Protein backbone atom coordinates (compact mmCIF):
# COMPACT_ATOMS: atom_id res chain seq x y z
CA UNK A 1 0.00 0.00 0.00
CA UNK A 2 1.79 3.10 -1.30
CA UNK A 3 -0.81 5.32 -3.03
CA UNK A 4 -2.87 7.70 -0.89
CA UNK A 5 -4.95 10.45 -2.47
CA UNK A 6 -6.10 13.88 -1.26
CA UNK A 7 -9.71 15.05 -0.93
CA UNK A 8 -10.66 18.60 0.02
CA UNK A 9 -13.37 19.00 2.64
CA UNK A 10 -15.29 21.76 4.41
CA UNK A 11 -15.91 20.59 8.02
CA UNK A 12 -18.74 22.84 9.11
CA UNK A 13 -18.06 26.53 9.67
CA UNK A 14 -16.48 28.97 12.12
CA UNK A 15 -18.63 30.16 15.03
CA UNK A 16 -16.29 32.81 16.43
CA UNK A 17 -18.22 36.11 16.58
CA UNK A 18 -16.97 39.07 14.55
CA UNK A 19 -16.75 42.77 15.48
CA UNK A 20 -19.95 44.72 16.30
CA UNK A 21 -20.52 48.01 14.42
CA UNK A 22 -22.55 50.40 16.57
CA UNK A 23 -25.29 51.91 14.40
CA UNK A 24 -27.77 54.30 15.99
CA UNK A 25 -30.76 52.25 14.81
CA UNK A 26 -33.13 50.28 17.08
CA UNK A 27 -33.66 47.38 14.66
CA UNK A 28 -30.05 46.27 14.11
CA UNK A 29 -29.39 43.63 16.77
CA UNK A 30 -26.48 41.38 17.72
CA UNK A 31 -26.75 38.04 19.50
CA UNK A 32 -24.69 36.54 22.27
CA UNK A 33 -21.85 34.18 21.44
CA UNK A 34 -23.21 30.88 20.07
CA UNK A 35 -26.71 32.35 19.77
CA UNK A 36 -28.94 32.35 16.69
CA UNK A 37 -31.92 34.28 15.37
CA UNK A 38 -34.65 32.15 13.82
CA UNK A 39 -36.20 32.91 10.42
CA UNK A 40 -38.64 31.04 8.22
CA UNK A 41 -36.47 29.59 5.46
CA UNK A 42 -37.04 29.92 1.72
CA UNK A 43 -38.76 26.53 1.41
CA UNK A 44 -41.26 27.05 4.24
CA UNK A 45 -38.80 25.53 6.70
CA UNK A 46 -36.82 26.92 9.65
CA UNK A 47 -33.35 28.43 9.49
CA UNK A 48 -30.92 30.06 11.89
CA UNK A 49 -28.69 33.07 11.29
CA UNK A 50 -26.57 35.78 12.88
CA UNK B 1 6.96 -38.04 -39.13
CA UNK B 2 10.60 -37.98 -38.03
CA UNK B 3 11.22 -34.48 -39.41
CA UNK B 4 7.87 -33.30 -38.04
CA UNK B 5 8.74 -34.67 -34.59
CA UNK B 6 12.27 -33.21 -34.61
CA UNK B 7 11.06 -29.66 -35.39
CA UNK B 8 7.95 -29.80 -33.21
CA UNK B 9 9.38 -28.52 -29.91
CA UNK B 10 10.77 -25.24 -31.25
CA UNK B 11 7.74 -24.68 -33.50
CA UNK B 12 5.37 -25.09 -30.56
CA UNK B 13 7.53 -22.87 -28.34
CA UNK B 14 7.47 -20.19 -31.05
CA UNK B 15 3.67 -20.43 -31.38
CA UNK B 16 3.33 -20.11 -27.60
CA UNK B 17 5.65 -17.09 -27.76
CA UNK B 18 3.32 -15.53 -30.33
CA UNK B 19 0.25 -16.15 -28.16
CA UNK B 20 2.00 -14.79 -25.06
CA UNK B 21 2.95 -11.66 -26.98
CA UNK B 22 -0.66 -11.26 -28.11
CA UNK B 23 -1.68 -11.45 -24.45
CA UNK B 24 0.99 -8.93 -23.42
CA UNK B 25 -0.08 -6.54 -26.19
CA UNK B 26 -3.67 -6.87 -24.95
CA UNK B 27 -2.45 -5.98 -21.45
CA UNK B 28 -0.59 -2.95 -22.81
CA UNK B 29 -3.64 -1.82 -24.81
CA UNK B 30 -5.92 -2.04 -21.76
CA UNK B 31 -3.39 -0.30 -19.49
CA UNK B 32 -5.67 2.72 -18.91
CA UNK B 33 -9.00 0.85 -18.80
CA UNK B 34 -10.48 1.01 -15.27
CA UNK B 35 -11.15 -2.40 -13.79
CA UNK B 36 -8.89 -4.63 -15.90
CA UNK B 37 -6.78 -7.28 -14.19
CA UNK B 38 -3.59 -8.01 -16.12
CA UNK B 39 -3.44 -11.50 -17.63
CA UNK B 40 -0.42 -13.69 -18.34
CA UNK B 41 0.43 -17.35 -18.88
CA UNK B 42 2.98 -19.72 -17.37
CA UNK B 43 5.13 -20.41 -20.42
CA UNK B 44 6.87 -23.60 -19.27
CA UNK B 45 3.83 -25.48 -17.94
CA UNK B 46 1.67 -24.56 -20.94
CA UNK B 47 4.50 -25.49 -23.31
CA UNK B 48 4.82 -28.96 -21.77
CA UNK B 49 1.02 -29.30 -21.83
CA UNK B 50 0.86 -28.46 -25.55
CA UNK B 51 3.79 -30.83 -26.07
CA UNK B 52 2.07 -33.87 -24.50
CA UNK B 53 -1.45 -33.13 -25.80
CA UNK B 54 -1.86 -31.30 -29.10
CA UNK B 55 -3.05 -27.71 -29.39
CA UNK B 56 -6.77 -27.16 -28.82
CA UNK B 57 -9.21 -24.24 -28.99
CA UNK B 58 -12.16 -23.14 -26.89
CA UNK B 59 -14.35 -22.62 -29.97
CA UNK B 60 -13.66 -21.90 -33.62
CA UNK B 61 -15.02 -16.42 -31.78
CA UNK B 62 -11.98 -18.62 -31.18
CA UNK B 63 -9.10 -18.56 -28.70
CA UNK B 64 -6.36 -20.95 -27.53
CA UNK B 65 -6.77 -23.53 -24.75
CA UNK B 66 -4.18 -21.76 -22.59
CA UNK B 67 -4.86 -20.92 -18.94
CA UNK B 68 -5.08 -17.14 -18.58
CA UNK B 69 -3.73 -16.47 -15.08
CA UNK B 70 -3.88 -13.20 -13.18
CA UNK B 71 -0.73 -11.24 -12.41
CA UNK B 72 -0.20 -10.19 -8.80
CA UNK B 73 -0.56 -6.38 -8.56
CA UNK B 74 2.38 -4.35 -7.30
CA UNK B 75 0.66 -1.29 -5.81
CA UNK B 76 -3.04 -0.39 -5.52
CA UNK B 77 -4.95 1.91 -7.88
CA UNK B 78 -8.32 3.61 -7.47
CA UNK B 79 -9.59 2.81 -10.98
CA UNK B 80 -8.94 -0.86 -10.27
CA UNK B 81 -6.55 -2.24 -12.88
CA UNK B 82 -3.38 -4.18 -12.09
CA UNK B 83 -1.50 -3.39 -15.32
CA UNK B 84 1.85 -2.10 -14.07
CA UNK B 85 3.62 -0.65 -17.08
CA UNK B 86 7.19 -1.52 -16.03
CA UNK B 87 6.28 -5.21 -15.72
CA UNK B 88 4.40 -5.12 -19.03
CA UNK B 89 7.27 -3.54 -20.97
CA UNK B 90 9.91 -5.84 -19.39
CA UNK B 91 7.89 -8.94 -20.26
CA UNK B 92 7.27 -7.53 -23.75
CA UNK B 93 10.99 -7.04 -24.44
CA UNK B 94 11.91 -10.42 -22.94
CA UNK B 95 9.25 -12.20 -25.02
CA UNK B 96 10.49 -10.31 -28.08
CA UNK B 97 14.05 -11.54 -27.63
CA UNK B 98 12.91 -15.08 -26.87
CA UNK B 99 10.76 -15.15 -30.02
CA UNK B 100 13.74 -13.95 -32.07
CA UNK B 101 15.79 -16.71 -30.41
CA UNK B 102 13.18 -19.28 -31.44
CA UNK B 103 13.23 -17.99 -35.01
CA UNK B 104 17.03 -18.21 -35.04
CA UNK B 105 17.06 -21.78 -33.70
CA UNK B 106 14.38 -22.99 -36.12
CA UNK B 107 16.04 -21.31 -39.11
CA UNK B 108 19.40 -22.78 -38.12
CA UNK B 109 17.91 -26.27 -37.90
CA UNK B 110 16.18 -25.95 -41.27
CA UNK B 111 19.40 -24.76 -42.91
CA UNK B 112 21.22 -27.51 -41.00
CA UNK B 113 18.95 -29.86 -42.94
CA UNK B 114 19.04 -28.21 -46.39
CA UNK B 115 22.82 -28.45 -46.08
CA UNK B 116 22.51 -32.25 -45.92
CA UNK B 117 19.88 -32.57 -48.63
CA UNK B 118 21.43 -30.08 -51.11
CA UNK B 119 23.80 -31.75 -53.60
Amino acid sequence: ATRTLVTASTPGADMTPGQLDYTSRPLDVALQQDGWLVVQAADGAEGYTR
Amino acid sequence: DRLDAALRFQQEALNLRAQRQEILAANIANADTPGYQARDIDFASELKKVMVRGREETGGVSSPAVDLLYRVPDQPSLDGNTVDMDRERTQFADNSLKYQMGLTVLGSQLKGMMNVLQG
